[PDB]
């Protein structure tokens, strides 16, 4: 599993980055544009929410609706009766639909990628890799 | 002696007022767009104005 | 109507005292305390959720979802300040309880006065109304469809 | 309603209405806003083409209807600038609302409509644009004008 | 003095865009105008009976105030396309017609808002060019020679 | 003190939906704890004469 | 020699060369102390406004 | 063709973006970097502006030269009878000699990438993509 | 000559004025308000434009023509301050017009006049002599070339 | 080789770039990271000085260690007979060990991208590609 | 005139020539900067090699001409360092013309030169250059400097 | 002992006024001076470095080991804000010079006394103490590690 500290580090840190407000929706837009410039085959499920125009109001909804259960997961994360729980229910809206399994691998790598940015040197990674990790494998 | 301190020190803080608004001069604050005066008559309800340090000759 | 911009600076500031710290402890009892004020005036409603477990309190598997019901309360306030971003996601959230069989218009007016009743009490310096008007504007989209 | 257009709504209404007079070509803008304004309400409600027959809708670059054009788009311009003044923004209001009483033919639901289209093509041309706000008060202007009937 | 075209138009045109202003400006801007008017030809006022002319600072005089430049702007503000600007001008040569209207008046409210506009503006502000067009603007509005 | 009345000019109110004009501060009753200096407790009657579009309305 | 006036609400004098010249200069002259006697004077170009010069002034 | 708001919209953020002065050969510099590293095989023709080193005077100049061209079409766009003109005109210049048809889809992704950045989430893709579009393929 | 710093300064100011509107209008009439006069003073110099249809004036192949013109001369004010590349596009675009048979020396010498007798017109506070000084080190750098 | 101005410019300009104390970490982990995040393999040589993750003390370290023998050769190059037997001496540390030849036009890549982004359009890209270069080669 | 050779011109040179003393190896650079210059120039006109043939300029790195090359590049640093005080710049040039009047072999021709060589030198070590300004002082030192010949 | 802060912040100074300049002359002639004394009170180290040649001063393969001395220092002084890494690299010195077969625990007692003596004349306003403070912490970690 992950470390107890592990997690704290990351639910820690994962406030810093995230942040509030306003700072969030900036998050979530220059993350999903990385991550579909890197791999635009994603456009496609992105379909619903418009997702050609991630500027756009309706993209912009899912982009925050997306990083909120990031932040519940990774809310949950520590204690582990309630992730356990979580990410039960994160596999279950998932399993139903078709989704590639690498595109996580992909989510993940850039999440990091950003989290490198607005955290800096202090990030730690291995924390974030060993416990995002388990939240995308779950869900998975 | 104190006047002239008192007033070295007042020309000196912000006024709340955006371009082209000042204040009238008495105890109130309230700002009145500058254009206004003269109507001739008192624009402020303070009649702030009809006091001499605006209508002062020295400063004219 | 539309919500007056300083009652949404006062709700936004007035969340960051419930919500808290990023703990789930916190927001997980007062989320309950609400549910169970829920329960208490519209005990038909408690059925809805068997699905995740609430014949179980601590199961784990159903404080995950009052989490998620907190954090889906959390993202909408602190959406206040993108309004057309907010709309949408208030819509998505609308049919995700559209297509919950067994959700009524009621309920919701129900939960509505839930925390009216129970946020006074977790902190101090609440604005009930501004919390009441802006709340009653949210609800409304999310029923909305619905009925 | 009591709440709203709160000071606070205004001066953000008043602020976000301004980027759009930057540049010193407002008669191009004006006209070309206030002309697709009028045409989009023509198009919903058509009873509104014979309305605004007296100033030649039927020709949009017309200068007939040009000229009339900005009269209304200047007219909300007004409105607009007089929300930091409840009784002259009041009287000004209410002088609309008699230059719309003795034009028969313009009926409320006219003003809901254009008030629906006002708020989809606000957004359109100004990139900071508060909603609530400004429903909040174009619904007051709107009301007040056709207020009287 | 001299007549209006093009130029001298676009001058004035952007030159009030910098006096108009918005909001409180505009209130007193217009304000200030009238009591000049009113100031050199105190017969005036009794136009203004309707509108609370009495009393310059009352709300409905406000109002007619803002409502006249407002005027005044669509007429500067067209005047520099000549096919917009002619209708305007046409459309108020209408709803003055059949009044007759006093040379004088006029005259003052000029002075009036040259004398303003030049109070507003400070340094950057041509005094021929305003007055040429101010008159092609009355000139539409009296409607006669 | 105690008994002090007080009377306020607006001059800048976001606050309120009438504005008022002015704004009237009785100080009805002043108490201060035998051990405390630092806070005096008052107890303060806010009245204002307000016209509201209807009718007149006075608040205290 | 230059022409101009003086801003009340600005309290600063704004001059400019009176014509003819073509090329004259002017000076804008700011109050703001507060007092009378000094003031923050710029030399500048009557065209753009533009700062030739600066000097801080006092009364001679 | 455009939207006669989606061009008043691209108009006025061109503006904005672009900028004055300096703030432009920062913007043209950023910009044919981006390009350049993403597509190497552009530094070919690009040769007779020293294309090897975009940070020279030589292509500092070019680089100008090009967005400057690019304010003319955008500026262009609001009148139609003039923007088809300057469109037009712009093809000639290019028709006779070769390209590769794709280069432009290519400074395109990217000319709206850092519009991105330099606006920020008011940025509207859609506006531009359709609006920009109809200025690459005239030239093409 | 040489020019000063202050002077370009003025000038990068004055144009602000000028230039100022967005889009093509303002500019196109200036612009265009300025051939008027270089054709009416050297009227030879009219024939070298029956490329871009000069003969119809709001042709819009012309239009255009005229805005690429004050384009080319916003891009050289707009360089202004980054003397290494003015230096080289002005070259460039002294090659521009080299190859371009039938400009003389003297033409440019004659739009120079032509500016210098509408800007003044066209705004106020406009530095006749700064802009003069600027222009003809533009110039001169323009024109040299060809020969 | 370099040129004597060439040189001094990079002298130069390396100065501001680097910087002193913490600035250092803070350029050196932002280097490593880029390269790293594009060509993966190396992480495989970084093994001894854990450069699965660059954030760690450990590799913190040898990033430092490096950029200062960096720093020594551009400090060298200028005056002949100390840079001939410095660039001698790293070509031994290196001939040893099997390496890439390509993955030092790698670093240099990147060292680039990343004096571009702390210098600006002041760095002098030429005299930086013909001068680390010559520094690359005797190492290589 | 006076607008030719501004305040605003040389207060940018003096910021810019400043650039390169930051480093307390001031000699090294002045020389070899100043060596350059020197045999650049006899690298376009030989006849020049035989007027700097006192100072040993066949050996370039020979001290007889370092010491020579700081001494004219030191020279320039006074110009530069006097702009901003005309009547003293005036002097301390003035004196240099002497200093080259009596130096037969010594054209103007070469100064020209010079400069050309100084203008496309400078932007080589100084990566923040404003050539209209420098052009325009390095001007008038150059030619006050030779004026008398 | 241990080191302060305001020590380290000494040192971080002190350092800038001896490493300063860009180039390696000045660095070269102090690490060198500093070597001199501690032949001249340790002959027997000398030795040691016969395969960098300092039979050959003036060298370069020589001159060259001197700088890498000398920033192997620097980058250890600038790492006094890094503890952690430090602490790491301290180790990987040392290890550094236990294969290095002859550097006995001595000869660094000794380097140590030599700074101690060059420094002090190289600049003014060095705080010996300090120094030597730190030095000894840096010094006994990276020696002992060789017995």
């Amino acid at each position: 599993e992950c470390l107890v500290t592990e997690s704290l580090k990351v639910k820690l840190q994962w406030a810093s980055a995230f942040g509030h407000a306003h700072e969030r929706v900036a998050f979530g837009l220059e993350l999903w544009r990385d991550i579909i410039d890197d791999h635009p085959e994603i456009k496609a499920p992105f379909s619903r929410v418009r997702g050609d125009n991630i500027y756009s109001p309706e993209f912009g909804a899912h982009s925050q609706r997306v990083l909120s259960g990031l932040d519940i997961t990774i809310s949950m994360l520590d204690t582990p009766d309630m992730l356990a729980a979580q990410l039960a229910h994160l596999k279950v809206q998932h399993v139903e639909r078709n989704l590639k399994p690498e595109f996580f691998d992909i989510f993940l790598k850039h999440l990091l990628h950003v989290l490198g940015d607005r955290l800096g040197t202090h990030f730690d990674f291995g924390a974030w890799h060993d416990c995002v990790d388990q939240i995308i494998d779950g869900i998975k | 002696t104190i006047r002239q301190l008192k007033a070295r020190i007042s020309n000196l803080e912000e006024h709340h007022c955006d371009e082209h608004e000042s204040e009238c001069r008495g105890d109130v604050p309230e700002c009145i767009h500058d254009l206004l005066f003269c109507d001739g008559e008192k624009d402020c309800r303070d009649g702030s104005d009809e006091d001499p340090e605006t209508c002062s000759l020295n400063i004219t | 109507d539309c919500c007056s911009y300083e009652d949404r600076r006062e709700i936004r500031h007035i969340w960051d005292d419930v919500w808290s710290s990023s703990f789930t402890d916190r927001r997980v009892a007062i989320v309950r305390a609400v549910f169970d004020d829920l329960f208490k005036h519209y005990p038909t409603s408690k059925a809805l959720f068997e699905r995740v477990k609430i014949d179980e309190p601590e199961s784990g598997e159903f404080k995950s979802h009052l989490v998620r019901v907190a954090n889906g309360l959390k993202l909408l306030i602190n959406l206040l300040d993108d309004t057309l971003v907010l709309q949408s996601h208030l819509g998505h959230l609308a049919d995700q309880h559209i297509q919950r069989k067994g959700v009524t218009k009621e309920y919701f007016r129900g939960i509505g006065e839930a925390f009216a009743r129970v946020l006074p009490q977790v902190l101090s310096c609440f604005n009930v109304d501004a919390w009441n008007r802006c709340f009653h504007r949210l609800v409304a989209r999310i029923a909305k469809d619905l009925p | 309603h009591e709440h709203c257009c709160s000071e606070e709504d205004h001066r953000i209404v008043q602020k976000q209405w301004d980027i759009l007079w930057r540049d010193t070509e407002s008669s191009k803008i004006k006209i070309g806003f206030g002309r697709l304004l009028l045409t989009k309400l023509a198009k919903d409600i058509p009873e509104v083409n014979d309305l605004f027959k007296r100033v030649d809708i039927e020709h949009a670059e017309g200068p007939k209807f040009s000229a009339h054009a900005l009269r209304i788009l200047n007219g909300l311009d007004l409105a607009i600038n007089l929300l930091d003044d409840p009784p002259a923004l009041d009287a000004a209001l209410d002088h609309l609302a008699h230059q719309h009483e003795v034009r028969e033919g313009v009926q409320k639901a006219h003003f809901k409509k254009f008030g629906e289209i006002l708020a989809t093509g606000l957004p359109q041309v100004l990139d900071d644009y508060d909603a609530l706000a400004w429903k909040s008060c174009l619904k007051g202007i709107l009301t007040k004008i056709s207020s009287r009937l | 003095k001299k007549q209006c075209g093009v130029l001298e138009g676009l001058k004035v045109k952007s030159e009030w865009g910098r006096a108009y202003g918005s909001g409180h400006d505009r209130e007193a801007f217009s304000q200030a105008i009238w009591r000049a008017t009113f100031a050199q030809v105190p017969e005036s006022r009794s136009l203004f009976k309707r509108v609370h002319g009495d009393d310059t600072s009352h709300p409905a005089f406000i109002a007619h105030a803002d409502r006249v430049l407002g005027g005044l702007d669509i007429a500067i503000s067209t005047l520099d396309q000549p096919a917009t600007l002619k209708e305007e001008l046409d459309h108020l040569q209408v709803q003055h017609e059949g009044r007759k209207i006093p040379d004088n008046y006029f005259d003052a409210f000029k002075t009036a808002i040259l004398h303003v506009v030049a109070a507003q503006l400070g340094r950057c502000y041509d005094r021929e060019a305003w007055d040429a067009c101010i008159d092609h603007i009355e000139d539409g509005i009296k409607g006669h020679h | 003190k105690a008994g002090d009345k007080f009377i306020g000019d607006v001059c800048f109110d976001h606050c309120t939906k009438r504005r008022p004009e002015h704004m009237t501060l009785a100080f009805e009753s002043s108490s201060i704890a035998a051990f405390f200096t630092p806070i005096a407790d008052l107890h303060v009657h806010i009245e204002i004469e307000s016209e509201t579009d209807e009718d007149e309305s006075e608040v205290s | 020699q230059l022409r101009g006036f003086y801003n009340f609400g600005k309290r600063e004098l704004l001059l400019a060369p009176l014509k003819g010249q073509s090329e004259g200069y002017g000076v804008i002259c700011d109050f703001n102390l507060g007092d009378d006697d000094h003031a923050d004077c710029k030399i500048v170009v009557p065209s753009s406004l533009f700062v030739c010069a600066h000097f801080n002034a006092q009364r001679y």
